[PDB]
Formats: C-alpha cells, structure tokens, sequence
C-alpha cells in the first residue's frame, strides 16, 4: 500500500501519523487533535448492562453508542430511543396520518386511492383535472393531461372576468364580468352561455357555489357585503354586512359535519373570518401578521384553509379555528402580488398579478415551483375543475 | 434585458 | 485553465467564495437563482430559487448578500438554504453594482514562495498550487525559458537543454551558471535568483557564496570563486 | 400593482 499506517497502529484522522493503541482515553492527548482523548470517551462498555441502551448496542473505540431501528431516534442524552412522530412533520402523509409506536398508518378519503408508498394518494377518478384562469379578455382552461398542458379559450364574448367557480352537479363554469356587471354560466364544452345575475353587482371579487345546498355565494367589494342566492340566481339576499370593509376571499365547506364559510377582508384591521353559512356563528380566526389578505381555498380531506397575502407576500394554511398556522411559501421573492388560490391533490396553484403568471408548487413545503402559463393581462381568478 | 453594469 | 461548472449557467454575474467551509457561490441573472457547490463543483445545489437580476454577491458569516439590478435593493439569505430572505436597503435611486465586506481580522495566511528571492522567477511570480509560478509582462512577446523561471523575448531561437538561456537570448552551456563569472555579460546567469536554487556539479567545488568552480580553480592562477574560498583551504 | 381590481 502507499505510504500510510496499514498496520494495527491507530492512525489519527487525516494525518500520516499513527499512535499506540493504549492511547485511547488514557488521560493524555496523543493524536494532534487528541482523538485518543475523544469527546466520546469514558463511556462504559456494552457489558455494563447493554450500556443502558434500549436497543442494539456498540462499544467501539470511542466509548459506546446506542442505535435504534428505523422510525426511531436517539434521545438528547443518548439514554433511550425515541419514536419519530411522522405526522408532526407537515406533508409527510397526504391525508389522515396516524402515529404508531415505531411507524405510521395512513388513509385517504373515498375519492382517493393510496399508492405503493403508504404516504401518497391520488384521485380515484379517470378524468384529469382542468385548470381555469381568468385573463382580462378571455377565460383560459388548461387540459392537465400528464403535464401536456393545452391552452384554449372557454368562452369568446368575455370582456372582463374576475371570479371563477364551477358546479360539479351540472358541469357548468361560473364567472362574473366586471365591465358588464353580470354573472354568467356555461358548460365546460363552451356551450349554453346563460346569465344568472344581470344587475345588482358592482365589483364581484370571488364566487363560491354551494354544491350541496344549491346556493351561490359571492363577495362584492363596492357594496361591502357577502351575498347569497339560489344557484340559478332567483332569490338574492345580503348575508353579512356588519364590519365588512373590503371583502375579497371566500371559501365554503358544505359538508354537513362542517357547514362553514370563510372570507377575507383587507380593510383596516385586516382579518380572515369564519362563520357558518347563513352567517350566524361568526368569528375571526386569523388577525395576526396579516396585511392585504387575498384569496382562499379549502383542503377538504384535511379541513385546512389555505390563504395568501399580497403585502407580506406569503402563502399559508391553518385549521378551521385558525390554529396550527403554517407557511408553505414565505420569505420568497417568487411572490410579487398573488391574487387567487387553488388546490389539487398535493399541488397548489395561484395567480400572480405582478408577474402576470399562474404558478404551481408543493402545497406542503412550497418547493417543486414551476410556471403553468404566461398571461398578457393580469390573471385574476382561478379554479380547478374536478369531482 | 441587457446584462450591463 | 479548466471549467468548474458549465452545464446550465446563463449570465453568471456574481461569484463568491467562503474560506470557512470551502464552498463556492454564484448567481445567475437570467435563471434568477443563487447556487452553491464544492470547489470541484460536485455537490451543486440551489440556495435561493429566485433572486431577480443579481449582479454582485458576497458571503459573510451565515448569510449571502447580493445586489439586485431590477429591484434596486440589497438582499440577504442564509448561506445553507436561503432562509431569512430580507432586503437590507430601500429602493435605491440608482442600480447598485458590486459588493464586498470590510473585515478587520486577517484572513487565512500562508507562506508565499514568491517572498524568497522572487521565487526564482524573472519578472512576475504568483503562488501556485504547488509553488511559485513565473509570469511575463503584458507588453512584448515572451516565452518561459529556463525551467519556466526566465521570461525571454520570443524570437523563435529556441535553444538546447545543454545550454542556459540568458535574458539577452544567448545560450551559454548550462555548466556556466552561478560561477561568479558574468558569462552572460549582463550578469543574468549570476543573479541571486538562480544561485539560491542551483547546485554545484559533483565534479566541481562549491563556494561559500553559492558559486561553483572546477577543482583546478582553487588556489590557482587567479581568484574566481567570489569569496576567496577557492584560494583558502587548499 | 394596486390591490383594488377596479
Ligand atoms: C355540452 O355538454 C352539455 C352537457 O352534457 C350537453 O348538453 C346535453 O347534455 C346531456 C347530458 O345528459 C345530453 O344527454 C341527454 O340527457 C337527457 C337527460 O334526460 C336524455 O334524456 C337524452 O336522451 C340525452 O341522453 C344531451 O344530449 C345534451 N344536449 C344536446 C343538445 O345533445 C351538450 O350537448 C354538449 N355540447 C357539445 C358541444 O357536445
Ligand atoms: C383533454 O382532456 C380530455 C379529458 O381527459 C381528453 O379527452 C379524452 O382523451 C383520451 C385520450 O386522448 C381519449 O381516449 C378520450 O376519448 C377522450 N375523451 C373525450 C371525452 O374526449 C382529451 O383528449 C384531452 N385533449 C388534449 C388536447 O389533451
Ligand atoms: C363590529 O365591529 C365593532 C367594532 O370593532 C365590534 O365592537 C367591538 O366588539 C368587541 C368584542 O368582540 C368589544 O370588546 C369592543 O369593545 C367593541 N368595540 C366597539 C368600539 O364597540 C362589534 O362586536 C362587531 N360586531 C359584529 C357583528 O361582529
Ligand atoms: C422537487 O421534486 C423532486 C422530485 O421530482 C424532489 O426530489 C426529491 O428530493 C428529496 C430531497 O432531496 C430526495 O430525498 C428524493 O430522493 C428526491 N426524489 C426524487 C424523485 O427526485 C424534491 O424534493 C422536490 N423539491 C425539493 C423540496 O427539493
Ligand atoms: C462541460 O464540462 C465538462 C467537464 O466537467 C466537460 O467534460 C469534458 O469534456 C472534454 C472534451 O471537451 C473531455 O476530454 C473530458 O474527458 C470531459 N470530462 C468529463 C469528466 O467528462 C464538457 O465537455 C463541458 N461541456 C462544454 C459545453 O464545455
Ligand atoms: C436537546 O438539546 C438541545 C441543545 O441543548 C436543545 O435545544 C433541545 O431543546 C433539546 N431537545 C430535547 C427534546 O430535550
Ligand atoms: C544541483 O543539484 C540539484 C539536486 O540534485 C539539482 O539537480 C540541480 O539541478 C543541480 N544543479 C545543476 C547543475 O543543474
Ligand atoms: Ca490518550
Ligand atoms: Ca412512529
Ligand atoms: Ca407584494
Ligand atoms: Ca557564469
Ligand atoms: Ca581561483
């Protein structure tokens, strides 16, 4: 062998010098760094009742070491092994993580099927999602067919579309026109452009249909109200009016267990508000570190409300009560002026009025960022059409 | 644009 | 001259080096990202996924500072993962270009071989990976003659290994160096630069001042050792 | 960009 210490003489790390084997923790620094007097020395051998380790044991030249099986970790003082709480790291398991003694159990909603790995699940349907965005002149729908994005216009007579939402029961796409002051509806195939609201709207920010109760909710910035109406627009009433300054966002959870609504207000003292539909159980859930809140979306399997910010430039989520607030994209220059938000499986899609782009990223950590499309005008609304 | 000073 | 990273760079305006961990940082204006790697360029990674039109870059402590031409500000982020991204300045009236740190503590120091007799080079030397590397001035046509230690005019008259090249282009035989006889005329073959590392033929005699003479030049017709050591100690 | 869409 080339010049080193190939014999049993204990070589110091990185040096061409080796020392006697008796040097180990004998009281005098013998290696240039004193590796013989290692920081991990004077630990009893494993003959000392397994060295106190709760699992498999090692008694190498540097005192002793306790090792743990997969899914376990060492304690601070290396006394005992400790379990990893795999559900305490967000995004580890897509839905419904359960912690075991040394492992984890996962399950997904009846609309999802678990994959080979017991963490990720995908939609059970055979139909790919559609991404619909609202450019000023036209509505642009993206055929999401295995990353083979295909832009095409949905409707032609649009002049200024701001809000977007869809009804899965009838397969229609709803949008509001700012210049016309009307709310429309059409089939996903671009046929049957029929009006639903023809008057009484000034600046409709977002539209959220109630697909269980067949209702239609929307926020009007000029009127400073949250309004509800039948899905065909027959019977309109004002739902929320007390302290509603500049309502922008709106999300719904029509499942009977929840039956809850959320909206965002960016007036003085901006906040995210939670209330049961019909507006009885009204409360504020997010009022800290908020400035110009914009856009809302709900992770239905996990019951998390995703929200965005245009002044602080972040994307966050929290529980229905506002607790467990977490950041997915924060302190990142990628956000300039995000407006609207949309979720699907494990991806999050948002429209940026600054960069004039609609983007994508991991809805748990904000990585895997990519660009969906470039828009000539500011993209205002966005929604994902999928059962 | 231009990668000047 | 070899390339370190060469796959996907477009507009690498900024470059910085961290002596504390021996990692290399750089910034791209078009890709709009700041990347780190080892000095060999193996463990390539992205530190900041969006940095706009960055021009300058500098790492001090735990943060990397870079100026942005598009948004005329100075930013910073954690050197390992790009966290804690904040803007040091407001939007400056003009585009900031170039950035550096003023550090009072002396940086890493190593013994310069050029500090000893100019490292044996003739005009300009710099410390290389193994030793001092000689170099020639920017004006004139030169070539690294005489064991790459001597810069001589490039007239094309390359001369034999059995000869010692002078600054005048004259190649006396290689045995004539450092014998305190100005065989070059201008004393180039007798300068202290070469005599500090030259040595005396085994069939010759070594002078105290570093010169070399054949044995029949000791205690002989005339003194030619330079310090009277040939005539002394016969 | 100002936040007011109008
Ligand atoms: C665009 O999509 C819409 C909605 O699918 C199409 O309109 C109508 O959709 C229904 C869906 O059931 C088609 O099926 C018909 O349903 C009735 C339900 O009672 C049934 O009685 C009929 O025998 C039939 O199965 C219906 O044919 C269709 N209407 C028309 C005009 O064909 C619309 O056709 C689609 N347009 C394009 C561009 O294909
Ligand atoms: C847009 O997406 C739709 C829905 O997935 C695609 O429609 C199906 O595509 C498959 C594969 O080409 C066909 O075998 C089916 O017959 C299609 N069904 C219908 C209802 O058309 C469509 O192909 C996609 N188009 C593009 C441009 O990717
Ligand atoms: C609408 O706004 C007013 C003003 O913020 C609210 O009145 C405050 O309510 C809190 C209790 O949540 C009191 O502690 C404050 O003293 C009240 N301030 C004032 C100036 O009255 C009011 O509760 C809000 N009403 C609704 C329907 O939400
Ligand atoms: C972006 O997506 C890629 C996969 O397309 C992720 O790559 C994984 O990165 C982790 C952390 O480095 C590795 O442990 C995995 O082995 C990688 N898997 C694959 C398939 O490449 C990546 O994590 C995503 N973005 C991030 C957060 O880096
Ligand atoms: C980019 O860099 C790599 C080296 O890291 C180049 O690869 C070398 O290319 C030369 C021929 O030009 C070969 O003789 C070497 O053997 C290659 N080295 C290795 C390790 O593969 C590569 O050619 C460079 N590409 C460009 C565009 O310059
Ligand atoms: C372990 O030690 C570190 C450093 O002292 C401390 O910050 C951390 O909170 C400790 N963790 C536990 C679980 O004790
Ligand atoms: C003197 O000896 C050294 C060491 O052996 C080198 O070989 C040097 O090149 C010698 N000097 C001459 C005559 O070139
Ligand atoms: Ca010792
Ligand atoms: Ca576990
Ligand atoms: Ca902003
Ligand atoms: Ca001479
Ligand atoms: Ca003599």
């Amino acid at each position: 062998q080339p010049f080193h210490c190939p014999s049993t003489q204990w070589q110091c790390p990185g040096y061409s010098t080796c020392i006697n084997l008796s040097a180990l923790c004998d009281g005098v620094f013998d290696c240039p760094n004193g590796t013989d007097e290692s920081p991990l020395c004077n630990q009893d051998s494993c003959s000392h009742f397994n060295g106190g380790c709760t699992h498999q044991c090692m008694q190498g030249p540097f005192g002793a070491t306790c090792l743990c099986p997969l899914g376990y970790q060492l304690a601070n003082d290396t006394k005992t092994c400790e379990d990893i709480n795999e559900c305490d790291i967000p995004g580890f398991c897509s839905q419904h993580c359960v912690n075991m003694r040394g492992s984890f159990r996962c399950a997904c909603d009846p609309e999802y099927t678990l994959e080979s790995d017991g963490r990720t699940c995908k939609v059970t349907g055979s139909e790919n999602p559609l991404l619909v965005v609202a450019s000023r002149d036209k509505i642009i729908v993206d055929n999401i067919t295995a990353h083979t994005h295909n832009l095409y216009s949905l409707v032609q007579d649009v002049s200024f579309v701001v809000a977007l939402d869809f009804d899965s029961v009838t397969g229609r796409v709803f949008w509001s026109d700012l210049l016309q002051g009307k709310t429309w509806s059409v089939f996903q195939n671009g046929t049957d452009k029929r009006v639903v609201h023809d008057s009484g709207l000034s600046v409709t920010e977002m539209i959220a249909v109630d697909w269980i109760g067949r209702n239609l909710y929307w926020t009007d910035y000029a009127l400073e109200t949250i309004e509800v109406s039948k899905i065909d627009g027959s019977h309109r009433t004002v739902l929320i009016s007390k302290n509603v300054t500049k309502p922008r966002g709106l999300a719904l959870d029509p499942r009977m267990g929840d039956n809850v609504m959320f909206w965002s207000d960016w007036g003085h003292h901006p906040r995210i508000e939670r209330a049961s539909m019909d507006g009885t159980m009204r409360t504020v859930i997010v009022q800290e570190k908020i400035y110009w809140p914009c856009g809302l979306s709900i992770d239905y399997p996990n019951r998390l409300i995703y929200f965005m910010d245009a002044y602080l430039d972040y994307i966050e989520f929290c529980d229905y009560d506002g607790h467990n607030r977490r950041q997915v994209i924060a302190s990142d220059l990628v956000l300039h002026h995000p407006h609207a938000l949309t979720l699907f499986e494990d991806f999050v899609y948002w429209t940026d009025r600054g960069t004039r782009q609609v983007m994508q990223a991991n809805k748990w950590h904000g990585g895997n960022q990519s660009v969906v499309m470039y828009s000539v005008h500011q993209p205002l609304g966005i929604t994902a059409i999928h059962p | 644009x231009x990668n000047x000073x | 001259r070899v390339p370190i990273v060469n796959t996907s760079l477009v507009w690498p305006n900024g470059l910085a080096l961290d002596l504390e961990t021996d990692l290399l940082y750089w910034a791209d204006a078009s890709l709009q990202k700041i990347e780190r790697s080892t000095l060999t360029g193996t463990n390539r990674e992205v530190v900041v996924s969006t940095a706009f039109h960055s021009f300058g870059l500098t790492v001090y402590g735990q943060y990397i500072y870079w100026t942005d031409l598009y948004t005329r500000k100075i930013y910073r982020a954690n050197k390992y993962d790009g966290s804690d991204l904040v803007a040091m300045t407001t939007r400056l009236p003009t585009q900031p270009s170039g950035i550096s740190t003023v550090v009072k503590t002396q940086r890493q120091q190593c013994s310069n071989p050029c500090d000893q007799f100019n490292g044996g080079c003739s005009h300009i030397c710099a410390p290389g990976p193994n030793g001092a590397e000689c170099q020639c001035p920017h004006e004139g046509n030169w070539y690294l003659a005489n064991d790459n230690k001597y810069c001589v005019v490039d007239t094309g008259t390359r001369c034999n290994q059995l000869q010692f090249t002078c600054l005048n282009g004259h190649c006396i035989n290689q045995d004539w160096k450092c014998d305190n006889d100005n065989d070059c005329g201008d004393g180039s073959d007798e300068l202290p630069t070469v005599c500090a590392f030259h040595t005396c033929r085994s069939t010759a005699f070594t002078c105290g001042n570093g010169r070399c003479v054949p044995y029949h030049y000791r205690c002989d017709y005339y003194n030619d050792c330079g310090d009277n050591s040939d005539e002394a100690g016969c | 960009x100002x936040l007011x869409x109008x």
